[PDB]
Formats: C-alpha cells, sequence, structure tokens
C-alpha cells in the first residue's frame, strides 16, 4: 500500500488499482502510480459502500 | 440511502439514456437495410414470377 501496510495474497486487482501502490522486487521498491479511474463521487461511493455492507 | 443515491446520480436520466442509445442503434440497423432491401425484393419478385410460372 502507499504506506508500510502490505496487501494480501487475495485482494482483487481492481480493489488494488484504485490508488497508488509500491511494488517491491527482490531488492528494489518500484513505485507504481496506476491511472486514476475511480470515476465515482467519493461521498456517493461512500453512501453506496454504506449500502453494500448494510445489506 | 439508495433513493438518495438514486436522485443524486441522475440515474433516471441515465436509464432513459440507456434505452435511447439502444433504439438509436436499432435505427442504424434499419438504415443499413433499406438500400439492400429493395434489391432482394426484386430478386424475390423475380424468383417468384419464375416459380409461379
Amino acid at each position: 500500500s502507499p504506506d508500510g501496510v502490505r496487501v494480501a495474497a487475495s485482494t482483487g486487482i481492481d480493489l488494488l488499482l484504485l490508488d497508488d501502490f509500491k511494488l517491491v522486487i527482490n531488492d528494489l521498491t518500484y513505485h507504481v502510480r496506476p491511472p486514476k479511474r475511480d470515476l465515482l463521487s467519493h461521498e456517493n461511493a461512500a453512501t453506496l459502500n454504506d449500502v453494500k455492507t448494510l445489506v | 440511502l439508495v433513493q438518495q443515491l438514486y436522485t443524486t446520480l441522475c440515474i433516471e436520466q441515465h436509464q432513459l439514456n440507456k434505452e435511447r442509445e439502444l433504439i438509436e442503434r436499432l435505427e442504424d440497423l434499419k438504415e443499413q437495410l433499406a438500400p439492400l432491401e429493395k434489391v432482394r425484393i426484386e430478386i424475390s419478385r423475380k424468383a417468384e414470377k419464375r416459380t409461379t410460372l
């Protein structure tokens, strides 16, 4: 993840590609910046995220 | 929430826009057809005359 947190071995790619993320090879930290493609109002994204769990 | 989500995303408009696209695309399919429609309806009429003969 953009900070010390590392992603799992199960997170779906799109769930990852949502934002930047450092990819580490054997001895280097390649710093990926994927193209911003969320395309949804964050608040609206939130109020939907609220729904999904609430269901 | 979903209703607030509904109105806040102009979905009703998008719904129309969805269909409005389809009906338009169908018109295109009809448009390509009109030229080649008349040519077969002869070859139908022609191959019909030779058959009713």
